[PDB]
């Protein structure tokens, strides 16, 4: 049907504000957030592949793109939160 | 395994002469004196920009040498695409 | 008799004129190289670099600044002088969206 | 056992491979870059949620609403950075008045 | 029709960008401009409902639009 | 009778308008407008009515900003009052 | 080593154009950059116009469409018209 | 076999249909790709160039000059409303600007 973010979204609140709501226009908005980084990142990972004649998007071509996208602390946190979770994902 | 001198100070080699002629391009008359430390604060963080994302895509390649193809997808990406460059 | 002394402006609209028929890059290349070098050196340490990739960023770098003098001029303008000031430039960068 | 799961995540690994699959960005898809990618996500969301949920705090709502998002966009730095281009509706803007026009 | 936005909107709308005196002459001026902006807009948005073989403009149709014209706007999707 | 001095009401206008979020616009003449313009392309369209309001807030928030940057521009002249050649000066350096 | 690029397409059209008239190495470089540039901004356009309609299939329909989006006013006219005038004379 | 005929020339054209067709196969842009597509794609990239070449060589004449170098390219796009606009974010290197003082700076 039409697929959302907004159980995930959900999720996250309660984990960083467990006493706080969302209006529907809010969780709405919030989708469209996630969906445009989504493209963002997608597109500038396959410019990536392309211009280093690979077939494969790996990790590695996501973090390179999340250095070029996200400004500064933000990039750095984020570089932090993939390598962890790749790190646990693999054992 | 000889290398070149420690670069310091190098942001005084865009000089007062050469400003004025790139506002002369851009049909400025009288220039104000404390235009030109301003326009090196400007020109410095445009620079800090561009070279960040080139040097991101050198290493990205794993290359240690910054290639005029780096040069332009880091300009295309901020949206001033160049044009003269390219294979 | 005295000596010849062009009124203060002429010379600058001569070489305005000057300036806007020729293309030759207007910064010296080796000083331009070694800011280069210096402002890369912050992020990695021993890169090389291509000849005709400076080349590159210096034609980037010119071209920015001429329409930035551009708009800067129209913004002095606008205020009734004619001599930009740093006011003037923080004026354009912030319209377009710099800061 | 989920992806997610073993990746200690919360949002859907196994959705966000399949929408690389089919959103036409390369041949193949790596075992790692769904995972990198929803953790990246995840993250961002936090940090929106957080300072959206002070400035709810501040103004003594329970409810994170629009104008909410927008005060906590445009008061953070890199936030408004990541997104200068973005108009979110209902969101208004900050109070801002220039100095000049106040009187004295 | 053009009429319809009326003098005391724009001026609301300049309050909200903090503007304190407006010469007369600002509305008509103001109106061209908005005439423009939507003009271009609405231009793109017919077309990508032509393009999908439809008489009915979606949310989606403008949101599109808007995106490829570098103002994405959140909360329609 | 009592009187504000100009100015007084303004700026309560100005905290007010920034304190709130709703539209300012009317919505009919605005769908009205719309509904001609659209007109010049295509005979017989219709509009779904979550397409009219993105379309409006998409040109609120539009004059909203302009209106920032045309406000810098009239005080960087060292004026209050803003005039049509800050409004062109504005859009030509926003490169429209 | 092989490097493709439209230099002989755009000396023909060159030729069509101005017989008398040459080109330097740099300005037919730059042609080349400016080829691929536009070449770039359609495919992308038609991509996207292609996946908003569950369309697997890119045809001349969605190049025209994205022709008519990419191209202002007049501009658009002409290239549209010859484009289908070179597609129906292709067709015959 | 059939006399190989091109597709470029069955469609009157000087363009390459047959690169611009691989390019787009490689290109993961679509999954499939019409027979049509670019034959009409070809078609408005040689419009293009033909109208960017019309300017420059009459900018090139104007200055007397029998060879078009990139300062007559900037300049013929400068001067074309709709290429400007098309072409608004770009930047030709060695185009240098088109000649233009502000009225008010001229003497009286």
């Amino acid at each position: 049907r039409k697929e959302s973010y907004s159980i995930y979204v959900y999720k996250v609140l309660k984990q960083v504000h467990p006493d706080t709501g969302i209006s529907s226009k809010a969780m709405g908005i919030m989708n469209s957030f996630v969906n445009d980084i989504f493209e963002r990142i997608a597109g500038e990972a396959s410019r990536l592949a392309h211009y280093n004649k690979r077939s494969t998007i790996t990790s590695r071509e996501i973090q390179t793109a999340v250095r070029l996208l996200l400004p500064g602390e933000l990039a750095k946190h984020a570089v932090s939160e993939g390598t962890k979770a790749v790190t646990k994902y693999t054992s | 395994k000889r290398h070149r001198k420690v670069l310091r100070d190098n942001i005084q080699g865009i000089t007062k002469p050469a400003i004025r002629r790139l506002a002369r391009r851009g049909g400025v008359k009288r220039i104000s004196g404390l235009i030109y430390e301003e326009t090196r604060g400007v020109l410095k963080v445009f620079l800090e920009n561009v070279i960040r994302d080139a040097v991101t895509y050198t290493e990205h390649a794993k290359r240690k040498t910054v290639t005029a193809m780096d040069v332009v997808y880091a300009l295309k990406r901020q949206g001033r695409t160049l044009y003269g460059f390219g294979g | 008799k005295k000596p010849h002394r062009y009124r203060p402006g002429t010379v600058a609209l001569r070489e305005i004129r000057r300036y806007q028929k020729s293309t030759e890059l207007l910064i010296r290349k080796l000083p331009f190289q070694r800011l280069v070098r210096e402002i890369a050196q912050d992020f990695k340490t021993d890169l090389r670099f291509q000849s005709s990739a400076v080349m590159a960023l210096q034609e980037a770098c010119e071209a920015y600044l001429v329409g930035l003098f551009e708009d800067t001029n129209l913004c002095a303008i606008h205020a009734k002088r004619v001599t930009i000031m740093p006011k003037d430039i923080q004026l354009a960068r912030r319209i377009r969206g710099e800061r | 056992k989920t992806r997610s799961s073993r990746a200690g995540l919360q949002f859907p690994v196994g959705r966000v491979h399949r929408l690389l699959r089919k959103g036409n960005y390369s041949e193949r898809v790596g075992a790692g870059a769904p995972v990198y990618l929803a953790a990246v996500l995840e993250y961002l969301t936090a940090e929106i949620l957080e300072l959206a949920g002070n400035a709810a705090r501040d103004n003594k709502k329970t409810r994170i609403i629009p104008r909410h998002l927008q005060l906590a966009i445009r008061n953070d730095e890199e936030l408004n950075k990541l997104l200068g281009r973005v108009t979110i509706a209902q969101g208004g803007v900050l109070p801002n008045i220039q100095a000049v026009l106040l009187p004295k």
